[PDB]
């Protein structure tokens, strides 16, 4: 009874895109059938894929019309096409891999910024500070403050004042830049740029000397 | 980028989280949908609120569990967002601390009062958009 | 025809212990039979194991007596069972679980060694080098170069974390290193000897 | 620990790298096996000679592949330890290059001249002991 290959599982196939973290094991499978018995080949990006493509290889079950492959990094990122096929007839379907690398650890601030600044009384001086976070960083920005001699308090914490601080009413857009319109020799004093996840937390300082 | 919105992909059945410009929220495994570009926001360390950027509105989880979308900001569109140790994220409602924002199967979001942390649908997947 | 639980492949059990690298998806197979058809449970460290004690949980395939696990981290570490039943009999097998995280960086030396020594012409200093790396790290101690001594078969990591000078001398003094590399990166440390 | 005695475990098989004290090379999957704690000892760079520490025997590769464990140090006594992207480790001969130390399923060594880059053989974890 001379059957072309069909989809006996096609309800295991409705999710065409996988999106993973770097280092997870991925499956693809394509339950299929067919008389006589198709045969089952993969593609990478729609060409040739042989198992030496990638370190540890991969492993197909043929029992299970399956494809699988163990901690995915971001090379492997791509199309994977199988295909089932017999004398009467051939039926593939596609998958999209999406591999993305994380990075548990506290926020990251680009090393020489906030720069130190020289300027002229009245000038109009502006601080950078760039983040890098997997979890979405807290930013803000604070002054340091002299209360007598003391630039640290009783607590033994720095006196400061807070500047800017992100979330709804002040969006990361505008949080990269400390923005210091027409100083004056209050304003001088050490800037810092403070980054935070549920991680840890992170902080660069800067000075900013006016004359 | 942090600063760039994020698609968040869940791992229960790949769906995107979608927030509707109605204010209704579900999911959908169309990377090309219009309602599916997320501004996540800090609020505090661990702690965002989840913009709708098309809809222009907040994710929010109500008393019984229930998501929606609000046009403001309210005490209710806060989450505890968290790396898990299997490298996908989740996102704890911080006004209602044992639930989390989730889809099902079917594409369509859990009520809070059902989601536990063995479950597939409270992780999700940032990607950025 | 009453029959008691029986592994079905007892060929795909040998393997008891089942080390891997964090990330990677774990399934343990129990293949058995019986009629009337058997119960299949599994348990952590013995105990009952809900798919709520991990995150993502876990699948439990029945048509294939199998248990699978997602992304597997350390607290997954430990020991699992499952457990075939029915009203004649019950069988058992333990699988061993090892989730291990590896360290894809350059060699680290233990901040604050070697350290400065300042000591009398003549004395006995010893320097130190305490390092960590997860693939094997190449020692090697210099005098600011000359090479003083360095990792190998001749002479094995047993002997190079401790640089000895026996008895020094004005010479002797001046900076010794301590490097440290593997085929990731290179790091090394150094200290000042100071000799009086 | 680098200075003390490692366990080479197989990812193909589960099998424990093994150097008898008559030189015969070959996988267990026995963790309390006598002879399969290893001493690996980098003679610089990313390179090592494995050491069984009961046999006293250095495991070496020759010339056509076949794997056996040396009285004393030969230069093919030298394999390139890299931490490969999966998050396992492969030991190449120094000497033969495009060759890997690998176990078979069966438990047996597997010979250089076989030993391919895709191969789940050639894939072995670190195991402190």
């Amino acid at each position: 009874m001379p059957v072309a290959p069909y989809w006996t599982s096609p309800e295991k196939m409705e999710k065409k895109l996988h999106a993973v973290p770097a280092a997870k094991t991925v499956k693809f499978k394509c339950p299929s059938s067919g008389t006589p018995q198709p045969t089952l080949r993969w593609l990478k990006n729609g060409k040739e894929f042989k198992p030496d493509h990638r370190i540890g290889g991969y492993k197909v079950r043929y029992a299970t019309w399956s494809i699988i492959m163990d901690s995915v990094v971001p090379s492997d990122k791509g199309n994977y096409t199988c295909i089932v096929e017999n004398e009467y007839g051939s039926i593939n379907h596609t998958y999209q891999l999406d591999v993305v690398e994380r990075s548990p650890h506290r926020p990251i601030l680009q090393a020489g910024l906030p720069a130190n600044k020289t300027v002229a009384l009245g000038s109009n001086v502006e601080f950078m500070c760039k983040v890098y976070s997997d979890p979405q960083p807290h930013i803000q920005w604070l002054k340091h403050i002299e209360v007598n001699g003391s630039k640290i308090g009783p607590d033994n914490l720095p006196y400061v004042q807070i500047l800017k601080t992100a979330g709804v009413n002040t969006t990361d857009k505008e949080m990269e830049v400390l923005h210091l319109r027409n100083v004056s020799f209050e304003d001088a004093g050490e800037y810092t740029c403070l980054a935070g996840n549920s991680i840890g937390l992170s902080h660069h300082s800067a000075w900013l000397t006016v004359l | 980028h942090f600063k760039d919105p994020k698609r968040l992909y869940c791992k229960n059945g790949g769906f995107f989280l979608r927030i509707h410009p109605d204010g209704r929220v579900d999911g959908v495994r169309e990377k090309s949908d219009p309602h599916i570009k997320l501004q996540l926001q800090a609020e505090e360390r661990g702690v965002v609120s989840i913009k709708g950027v098309s809809a222009n509105r907040y994710l929010a989880m109500k008393e019984d569990g229930r998501l929606l979308a609000s046009k403001s900001v309210t005490d209710e569109c806060f989450f505890f967002e968290r790396l898990e140790s299997n490298n996908y994220n989740t996102y704890r409602s911080r006004k209602y601390t044992s639930w989390y924002v989730a889809l099902k199967r079917t594409g369509q979001y859990k009520l809070g009062s059902k989601t536990g942390p063995g479950q597939k649908a409270i992780l999700f997947l940032p990607m950025s958009a």
